[PDB]
DNA sequence: ATCGGATGTATATATCTGACACGTGCCTGGAGACTAGGGAGTAATCCCCTTGGCGGTTAAAACGCGGGGGACAGCGCGTACGTGCGTTTAAGCGGTGCTAGAGCTGTCTACGACCAATTGAGCGGCCTCGGCACCGGGATTCTCGAT
DNA sequence: ATCGAGAATCCCGGTGCCGAGGCCGCTCAATTGGTCGTAGACAGCTCTAGCACCGCTTAAACGCACGTACGCGCTGTCCCCCGCGTTTTAACCGCCAAGGGGATTACTCCCTAGTCTCCAGGCACGTGTCAGATATATACATCCGAT
């Protein structure tokens, strides 16, 4: 009696939905307080200006867009849909982030 | 408060003698304004190491014309080229 | 403190065996600033030659090398009128297990022969290596009318 | 055989040895004296005068530079003088 | 006023949403620890330039210059923040 | 030319010929600077500038829009192939990214 | 009789007698032709000296042999022992020169 | 004049360069596809090396100019000078 | 005669008799290292003169050079040739 | 440190602080240099240039040889991670590559 | 091979709001005429080395065969993840208040640029002897078919 | 689990060669001394916005139940690189010969930094207004179970 769709179709629809916008996607308010977190290792007592949180927060978003990317082609090399944390390392190691 | 500089005028003129129809906003002013600084540092750049290279102490046109050839793709290399050698031959004159 | 402790038992070790013709004293109470009386070697030009110097110790020792200087004027590739030796040991390769024995000593075979390798002053050495005969002469007057 | 108090010191000051780091050329001697020479003096052995920075920087990530198999064996045996310094 | 493991903040929804953006299908559960670890590295990486640009010109606030300063150096460009 | 009218205006320019010229001057590259430098940077700045707002202009038509945005130049910046190779590792803020998935994603018939 | 190597295991001598050796592996004169042949098209009547040459060589062999490593890596991510076109395709994409 | 010598770089010395990069097992079609990529890379260096020689009014590749292009493209190289 | 060329090969000679005191280093090496330090010495110069200019200033002090280097080399390197530089700083000074 | 003497000897150095400084001066790298910036670039440099070679020493005598050819360099530079991080862009000429095998080729 | 629900996406119309485009003051930087000096264009010349060619020998490339091992297609398990509903949680927006600190301005002193004289640190050219390259001999050490 | 024959690799010893380290002659760049314009270090003031808090929403997140589809391990087939032996091909070394253009020096000129004076182009600031985001209500594309 109830109407639900087969596994895979709401993931297509969500990413025709996020690649046809351009929105942020990562809550401002923890990313900030990670942000701070972090920060207050290498200097403690610091002040962030509201515009610097917003370009390290666009620049996150954009490396991680582009590392889901190439985890999608390294997943699907290997005849599987899924991506799983080797595929990750692989995609770095070739990428030359720890080679 | 200060003088702050920027490319917004001349982009908005060259945006009106493409299109004159279209508008543009702000963030679309900040984006074509840090490519313009972002270009203009890279060929001055590339020109500064070619006069250093061959022991000259000066940037005359032709190192110009030679960054453009290095930095920009095949395509695009001899419509600046053809640009930049119009503009020079108009000027001179 | 530390400098302290090792400053007295540096003393007491020269006291209880000093090194030979070489002497080394405190000036006063305080015990930074020391003079030495040495003798010049027997193969040397310098025949008869005794010499008095100066070593200042800095508050922090022996990571620190003391500043030397002779107090008379000598002749020698290696010295100029401001009394500073030329000597890699004693800034560049200064070492804290190094005692002052050690620099005396390396000081004193130095006065035997010197080394042109890095002189301070190179128109004097270059003079040493030009002829040697001239170079005894010169440096048997100068320590004839200096040391004695 | 177990070393005494003569065979085990920091020859640097010509103290008792404590928390000392052993360097590849086989010297030894307390910590003090190694951060101090380490970033002061002229970054090498004091008595063999050899180039040691590259194991310094290897060590110091890892915090090996101390050898414990020594210091523990030194500390457990000499309890009264480094209880008194 | 101590901050201690905000990086949960990071929570599984938007990595999916990061993820359904960059075309991925189906997604591993091991898959967030890592894009936690990746993010919180690059994250250090990035910070720590910036720091060291502002404390080189004796303040106490990072501006968004600095950030841009630091992804160009590290070789990613970033428009829209002036420069 | 009668070197009459504005260093810009005579050589058939809207960039600025004496702040480029001042820039490249004082700018830390050269000893010296060549008096057609200025021009030749001017021009090429003007002309991928002009490229790049056609391009923009012509993604805005085709999205019913009026006002260029970031995603504009985004679409036109990555669907271009020259631009794309010149901007290979610049990222535009609110810039978005192309439509596209995998042939193997998609459903079977 | 005759006295033959099981596949597989001489490969394995060939890669420990390679990695310890570090002499330039093409042939020097056929190289020569193909970058003057190359050359020759940009500006005709070019004139090469002997070090740029071999300057060329030496980072050509370089490359080929950072992309062979990567090429092996993508070959053994996908369980497999082999090389194929399709892992030097991929290892060129993730490295960006094609994209 | 010269032409088709990309055949020069023969199937051993590609079978050499996968053996020190550490590969066990070879197909078939590997070397075609090397002798594209190599080609493609050196005609990307050669490129920049005739504009460095061309730019001095000169008509010999120096070694120099082939060091300057490689460190432009972001493979710097050591040894033959810079 | 040909005309005088520049060269830190000296330089490195003496370092390697400080380090390894009966340890010889070949020509094609010593190129090596001169183009090293060439190339050590342009990135740490071009990124401190970038720094001077991004604070308006006009003057490449120790401490432009400081940071530079700070920015460049890794964490352990960039420490131990803090150290290294502030030492040969306050030696010459003094 | 006393004047009166070479500057490459007051810091105790052995690379050229005056060629250093006229580097500085002549690269167009800013308007004025100041007269402390040449002392600390070149101890840097030595530094840097000692730690290679050391562990270039080290490498080639555990060859048996009393020279270093370029191959040590590469083993010296491949095998620290810091100099390896520094120079990961950069191809050492005629350094071959340092040995490896992947635990799957090798036989079962 | 579709039919009909059912869902979500796509499309037509009022509306109202804040960011975009234009008017204005003016002042700071750009334009114009003149001067002096050195950096670069141009002509001659030397000789370094790059192109061209021959002869030989031989290490490497080309070709063909036998075959074992690896790529790949198909199938069955079942476990992990997609999908949806109910509930709890902190992001988000507005509104106000406070002050730490970025930012601008006047002083003037110490640090650095500039230039003449000079000599020693460093470079070009020679040379010789020892570390390294090469060959013969044997001991060492994986390897594989046969048990 | 192994024995043993056959093949590749390392140690060792002897012989010869060429290039690296030391030395000499020399020319030019670093040093030292002195003078002078100015960069920024510092004190002081301003006022912006970054931080902190509070109250109210409702949007996103969390937990859990259910089902299915895909990762994975297993099995079987065939065909294709690998190892080896034989033969042809051109690389590599040494040699000779020539001339081209890379590098250097000398001469001269005109291009551009530097100076001062004058004026207008663009930046900060302010304000009117419509492009687009939103709400609301329909038309159509598409997914799913089953004839
Ligand atoms: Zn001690
Ligand atoms: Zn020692």
């Amino acid at each position: 009696k109830p109407h639900r769709y087969r596994p895979g179709t709401v993931a297509l629809r969500e990413i025709r939905r996020y690649q046809k916008s351009t929105e942020l996607l990562i809550r401002k308010l923890p990313f900030q307080r990670l942000v701070r977190e972090i920060a207050q290792d290498f200097k403690t007592d610091l002040r962030f200006q509201s515009s610097a949180v917003m370009a390290l927060q666009e620049a996150c978003e954009a490396y991680l867009v582009g590392l889901f990317e190439d985890t999608n082609l390294c997943a699907i090399h290997a005849k599987r849909v899924t991506i799983m944390p080797k595929d990750i390392q692989l995609a770095r190691r070739i990428r030359g982030e720890r080679a | 408060r200060s003088r702050k500089e920027s490319y917004s005028i001349y982009v908005y003129k060259v945006l009106k003698q493409v299109h004159p129809d279209t508008g543009i906003s702000s963030k679309a002013m900040g984006i074509m304004n840090s490519f313009v600084n972002d270009i203009f540092e890279r060929i001055a750049g590339e020109a500064s190491r070619l006069a250093h290279y061959n022991k000259r102490s000066t940037i005359t046109s032709r190192e110009i014309q030679t960054a453009v050839r290095l930095l920009l793709p095949g395509e695009l290399a001899k419509h600046a080229v053809s640009e930049g050698t119009k503009a020079v031959t108009k000027y001179t004159s | 403190h530390m400098a302290l402790k090792r400053i007295n038992k540096e003393l007491s070790d020269l006291a209880r065996d000093p090194p030979a013709q070489i002497s080394a004293g405190p000036v006063g109470d305080d015990m930074f600033h020391w003079q030495a009386t040495i003798m010049g070697p027997n193969d040397s030009p310098y025949q008869g030659g005794v010499f008095f110097l100066t070593i200042h110790f800095p508050t922090d020792y022996p990571f620190k090398p003391p500043k030397v200087a002779f107090t008379t004027r000598i002749y020698h590739p290696n010295i100029n009128s401001n009394g500073s030796i030329c000597l890699d040991i004693l800034r560049s390769q200064w070492s804290p297990a190094l005692t002052i024995s050690k620099v005396l000593l390396s000081i004193a075979s130095l006065l035997d022969d010197p080394n042109p390798d890095d002189p301070k002053v190179p128109e004097i050495a270059r003079i040493y290596k030009t002829d040697r005969d001239k170079y005894n002469r010169i440096s048997r007057e100068w320590t004839q009318k200096y040391a004695m | 055989a177990i070393p005494s108090l003569s065979e085990c010191q920091c020859g640097i000051c010509m103290e008792i040895l404590v928390e000392p780091v052993t360097l590849p050329c086989n010297h030894t001697l307390c910590k003090p004296c190694f951060q101090s020479t380490v970033e002061k003096a002229s970054l090498c052995c004091p008595f063999c005068r050899r180039r040691v920075s590259s194991w310094t920087r290897y060590h110091t990530r890892r915090n090996s530079l101390v050898n414990v198999e020594l210091w523990t064996i030194i500390q457990k045996h000499y309890p009264r003088e480094c209880k008194l310094r | 006023k101590v901050l201690r493991d905000n990086i949960q903040g990071i929570t599984k929804p938007a990595i999916r949403r990061l993820a359904r953006r960059g075309g991925v299908k189906r997604i591993s559960g091991l898959i967030y620890e890592e894009t936690r670890g990746v993010l919180k590295v690059f994250l250090e990486n990035v910070i720590r330039d910036a720091v060291t640009y502002t404390e080189h010109a004796k303040r106490k606030t990072v501006t968004a210059m600095d950030v841009v300063y630091a992804l160009k150096r590290q070789g990613r460009t970033l428009y829209g923040f002036g420069g | 030319s009668a070197k009459a009218c504005t260093r810009s205006s005579r050589a058939g320019l809207q960039f600025p010929v004496g702040r480029v010229h001042r820039l490249l001057r004082k700018g830390n590259y050269s000893e010296r600077v060549g008096a057609g430098a200025p021009v030749y940077l001017a021009a090429v700045l003007e002309y991928l500038t002009a490229e790049i707002l056609e391009l923009a202009g012509n993604a805005a038509r085709d999205n019913k829009k009026t006002r260029i945005i970031p995603r504009h130049l985004q679409l036109a910046i990555r669907n271009d192939e020259e631009l794309n190779k010149l901007l290979g590792r610049v990222t535009i803020a609110q810039g978005g990214v192309l439509p596209n998935i995998q042939a193997v994603l998609l459903p079977k018939k």
